[PDB]
């Protein structure tokens, strides 16, 4: 019932203000007609009312994926998004709640060719963005899973600390992968949350309700 | 068997399709540049439309997946 | 002089709901519905029945630092199907 | 000396935060000098307008 | 003149005696009121998302276990047994 | 001594003063400090590797072997490709 | 390796469980505070030359 | 002056930062640190009233 | 307690208490003007958006019935008056918060941008209206044209 | 509880990968992540780290501009 | 079954045309950052005409799909 | 056996695809030099973009080794 | 035996990714020539451009080789 006190200007603020203010800015509102007064002023609000919180959302996103993600980075721990379910389930439940939403703009029931190849590519989308983020996940790790297996197999047969060069040019061939997997993990979760903010704001449009009435001049 | 082992030749030369996708996606990128290169104050938002097309053309490279495990485990 | 005496004065303190988040994470992994990974449900015949040793079966029970990849701590029922 | 109090109230809690804002201010110290305008944003973060 | 009965609750000075507590929000101090006033009406779709989700993946693992036991009773029926030897 | 203040500022002046790149004078055989960052991350992932190597040392790896064989072993349990013969043979070899 | 898991739906209701405290905790505890911490900036910087002009109108000082 | 107030600030007795100064990354103008030796010269309220 | 308090009510709670102080008779001017002083000054300014025309129009009448007259408070609560405000009441009940609102605000005076909205919620529906309540609406709308100092148009989808 | 937690957690997650059947090759991927770690420690700029994170946010990337002292004079 | 072994050998030969597809959609997506740095002030338009070009050119990357389903299960 | 022997063929279809992930890299930063030399005083930037554009469509070469890994040792 | 027999044929097969680093190799120092062509002020570097693009793609490059000694010796 007690809440903490805050300090102002912590790092942890000031970092999660501007992921959530560049999240915010992946759909921004639409600029109306009129000039924004106190006339103006509830349409303005009603238009951000209709709007989805996709500024939240993506934040939510991009800070439970690049959690999950930097997991995998940490020594003893294994990324929950390198199993399966997980990074997939998160794939299917942006691509639910972009349905969902579009859905709700059209009044709750789904709607030649043509129109089986776009479904298609659209459902695809629930497939993609789980499995981009899940396999990308298994990549590095598999990868440095064999990689250091013959690095172990050097000198496990060569002997302990000799043969020093074929071992350490695998070793820097490993040091390599690991950094290039913290960048994959911090850039996976980036390009989840981007693509979740364009699938989400296709159907973030809603029309202006605006004035029925003024009076000119 | 004859069976799993074809298997393992039909998804080798089911994920030979990454090498094209691989293509594309540098072509893109060094796309990505020369048009930074070529006109920065519009860069942030050619990153967008990159990141866009990257998607996309990142679906071609999971379909190509989706049938290696449809060899592999289906 | 400065607030920070008074910001060390506060210890370390967890994210405020996060007994609720470990405690939905565990109670996913124990409200399975189903046996404990590589266990299955028999009988309370065969279970009184059944010695300790024959219960366990050596997949579910692999050696710490093995020297033989597949070494296993106990070696399950001798008596064999 | 007839309106002293409220202006040199409101240069005196101005002047302790614009020294102490963003460097070591608590929050408690911020709703304690203003009450409604921490009343007001926090309007504005219930109604779901924390991005307006 | 303006008295301290003017700005009582109003303009406050910074504190001389004590640091107060802080003032909560109201989505800290209830869970209620974060579910009725933001959670549901702007979170609805996350939250069916979600729900579509652990639907989905239910009647996958519905569909996997059927497959199991329709391989099981294939194995039964065949008189083998239904699983291979473990390594131990 | 505290448990922890102590060994925060033991921890500090670890980290901060105590540096192995200026007390062994490793500016004359480095260009960078930056060089022996990547060096040292290298040379750590290499003692670790071989410590962890030498605390086990006996045992038949898991890891795929590239058709080599450690000192003299040749064809015992840490030289077999099969491993339930390792397994097998680990025993007769344990038995003394 | 591992790839399909024992549950897929416990996994993936691992997933929702714990994206669901993680907005819970966003709109709950940290956007207050960050808009708390944001809105009074914002709110003097757009305010400040209406503020002093109001303030200076009313000042009877000079 | 701010990077003196900066440092005084709990983010540098981290641990991380407890070698920085804040003055290594924006150092502080002369107008800035002649309004500090101003001000740290009237903080005496009787030196304040005796120059007004 | 509302008069003690007034700092830390909320609009929305206030709208409720005026509406039952404007049921049966019941006012103060040191209550009118501390609920005007906490809608205006205490709350935020777009507390009326979110409020509900038909509240709103309450606490108009209710401050039209007192003769307590604060132009401010008449700036912030005519704030909510809407197309969206109005289209979220129903027929009936929006003729009577556009009749109720529209005698408040020609009692004041007071003619702001916003009662285009309250007017042309009149004038886009006139079936529903009689002859006299068009006759106060008509009425409404030329002081409002010479105050805004222009032309009452109606504006269709464009 | 928390590094009681973590150590708790290590122990656990460590005794886990031993028992794993590549188990030599789960204990040199923790070192390959340590070294990172490590190298994490040496490489960044804390300071320009924290002074870039205090430009992320508008309320720190600027002072407090407000009430200025000639509109707020009394006398 | 050796028909059941080559449907995995034909499905695997048959998604191997998804990588020119992808090379051919990120040319295209390249050329899509080239023509909105050159231009911007049409960019949106660009931007559709990419997409309409996607959606046609994923038509083929379906076909090729579409045989890797006829192998498959038909 | 005839599985394993089909592994080590599928392994060997499997790597091929990083020949066109290759020539997409070597593709982007032939770009990165070309839009260095255009405009180099943007040049660190564009090197951010090669390194960003350089790991992603890395991730599909190791896409490609992911399936040499479930061809080989799953 | 079926499965050393295998393993060369693996080996060549996965060796086949090194033509397409090569040209991806030799386009991208193509474009440091042009790029050292048109301003050559900045020309060294765009050496060490080329030098870091050379040894990004060359990973690819030792990506395969791995792939091969992983059939050959493994
Ligand atoms: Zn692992």
């Amino acid at each position: 019932s007690s809440v903490r006190d805050v300090k102002t200007g912590s790092l942890p603020t000031n970092f999660l203000t501007g992921v959530y203010r560049f999240w915010r800015s992946q759909n921004p509102a639409e600029k109306p007609h009129d000039p924004v007064n106190d006339r103006l002023l509830p349409a303005v609000v009603d238009a951000s009312d209709k709007r989805a919180s996709i500024g939240t959302w993506a934040t939510t996103f991009f800070c439970t994926i690049i959690s999950c993600n930097l997991l995998g980075l940490m020594p003893f721990n294994e990324a929950p998004t390198s199993g399966l379910g997980f990074a997939t389930g998160l794939g299917v439940s942006v691509w639910a709640t972009a349905t969902i939403l579009g859905l709700s703009k059209t009044g709750f029931k789904f709607p030649f060719i043509f129109v089986p190849l776009e479904t298609i590519s659209y459902t695809f989308r629930a497939v993609s963005l789980g499995v981009r983020l899940w396999v990308n996940m298994l990549a590095g790790h598999t990868l440095l899973h064999i990689l250091t297996g013959m690095a172990l197999a050097l000198p496990f047969s060569l002997g302990f600390f000799s043969m020093v060069p074929a071992t350490f040019g695998v070793c820097c061939l490993l040091s390599a992968l690991v950094g290039l997997e913290y960048l994959v993990a911090v850039l996976q979760s980036g390009v989840f949350s981007i693509l979740s903010t364009v699938y989400v704001g296709e159907f973030n449009h809603d029309k202006f309700i605006g004035p029925a009435a003024k009076i000119v001049k | 068997s004859v069976l799993a082992a074809s298997k393992m030749v039909g998804a080798g030369c089911a994920t030979i399709a990454l090498a094209g996708v691989g293509a594309g996606l540098g072509v893109m990128f060094g796309s990505l540049i020369n048009g930074a290169a070529r006109n920065p104050n519009i860069a942030k938002q050619l990153v967008g439309y990159a990141l866009l097309g990257f998607a996309l053309t990142e679906s071609i490279a999971l379909f190509s997946l989706l049938v290696v495990f449809l060899i592999l485990f289906a | 002089m400065s607030y920070s005496a008074y910001f060390a004065k506060a210890g370390f303190q967890f994210p405020a709901g996060l007994s609720a988040l470990v405690a939905g994470i565990v109670a996913l992994n124990v409200c399975t519905g189903r046996p404990t990974k590589g266990t299955k449900e028999i009988s309370n015949a065969e279970y009184n029945a059944t010695p300790i040793g024959y219960l366990q079966s050596p997949d579910q029970h692999p050696t710490a630092f093995p020297k033989v990849p597949g070494m296993k701590d106990v070696h399950g029922s001798p008596h064999h199907h | 000396e007839e309106e002293e109090l409220w202006l040199l109230t409101l240069t005196q809690q101005f002047k302790h935060i614009q020294k102490h804002f963003g460097i070591d201010l608590p929050h408690s110290v911020v709703a304690h000098m203003d009450p409604l305008l921490i009343k007001k944003i926090d309007w504005e973060t219930t109604n779901a307008l924390e991005d307006f | 003149v303006l008295g301290e009965v003017y700005l009582k609750d109003i303009l406050r000075t910074p504190p001389t005696g004590a640091i107060p507590a802080n003032v909560p929000h109201p989505f800290q101090t209830s869970f209620y009121t974060y579910a009725t006033k933001k959670l549901i009406p702007r979170h609805w779709y996350l939250l069916g998302g979600f729900t579509f989700t652990i639907t989905l993946y239910g009647i996958l693992d519905g569909l996997r276990d059927s497959g199991k036991k329709k391989a099981y009773d294939e194995a039964i029926h065949a008189g083998k047994t239904p699983y291979t030897a473990g390594g131990h | 001594m505290a448990v922890t203040s102590f060994l925060g500022k033991a921890f500090e002046k670890y980290f901060y003063d105590f540096s192995a790149y200026e007390q062994f004078g490793l500016n004359r055989f480095l260009s960078s400090k930056g060089q022996y960052v990547a060096l040292r991350h290298v040379g750590f992932v290499m003692v670790g590797v071989n410590v962890l190597l030498a605390a086990n040392f006996p045992f038949n790896p898991p890891f795929p072997t590239i058709g080599m064989c450690p000192a003299g072993w040749e064809g015992t349990w840490v030289c077999q490709a099969d491993k339930a013969k390792a397994l097998e043979m680990y025993k007769e070899w344990k038995k003394s | 390796m591992k790839l399909l898991p024992e549950s897929l739906q416990q996994e993936a209701a691992t997933a929702a469980v714990v994206a669901s405290w993680v907005l819970w905790h966003l709109d709950t505890q940290l956007l207050p505070t960050i808009m708390r911490e944001h809105k009074l900036h914002a709110c003097w910087a757009a305010a400040a030359k209406r503020y002093n002009e109001k303030l200076f109108k009313l000042n009877p000082s000079y | 002056t701010f990077a003196q107030r900066l440092n005084s600030s709990p983010a540098f007795s981290s641990f991380l930062l407890k070698r920085e100064k804040a003055e290594s990354e924006v150092p502080p103008s002369e107008l800035e640190l002649e309004a500090a030796q101003k001000a740290a010269e009237l903080e005496d309220p009787e030196v304040a009233l005796r120059t007004l | 307690n509302v008069s003690a308090n007034f700092t830390k009510f909320e609009t929305e709670q206030l709208l409720q208490i005026v509406a039952t102080f404007d049921a049966f008779n019941h006012s103060s001017v040191a209550f009118l003007d501390d609920v005007a002083d906490s809608i205006t000054y205490c709350n935020h300014y777009l507390a009326p958006v979110r409020a509900g025309a038909d509240e709103l129009a309450t606490l108009l009448t209710y401050y039209a019935k007192n003769g307590h007259e604060r132009a401010d408070l008449l700036a912030t609560v005519a704030r909510g008056f809407s197309e969206v405000s109005l289209g979220k009441l129903s027929a009936a009940q929006r003729k009577d918060t556009v009749l109720s609102a529209l005698k408040a605000f020609q009692t004041f005076g007071f003619y702001p941008e916003s009662i285009e909205a309250v007017i042309g919620a009149a004038l886009v529906s006139p079936a529903e209206y009689s002859a006299e309540e068009l006759k106060e609406v008509e009425a409404v709308k030329v002081a409002a044209e010479n105050a805004l100092g222009g032309e009452f148009v109606l504006i269709q989808e464009g | 509880i928390a590094l009681f937690g973590a150590l708790s957690w290590i122990l656990y997650r460590a005794d886990g990968q031993s028992k794993a059947h590549e188990w030599i090759v789960d204990l040199n991927l923790n070192v390959l992540q340590a070294a990172w770690l490590i190298s994490f420690s040496s490489l960044i700029p804390f300071r320009a780290v924290y002074f870039a994170f205090r430009g992320m946010a508008p309320a720190t990337a600027s002072t407090l501009n407000g009430l200025k002292t000639f509109s707020s004079i009394s006398l």
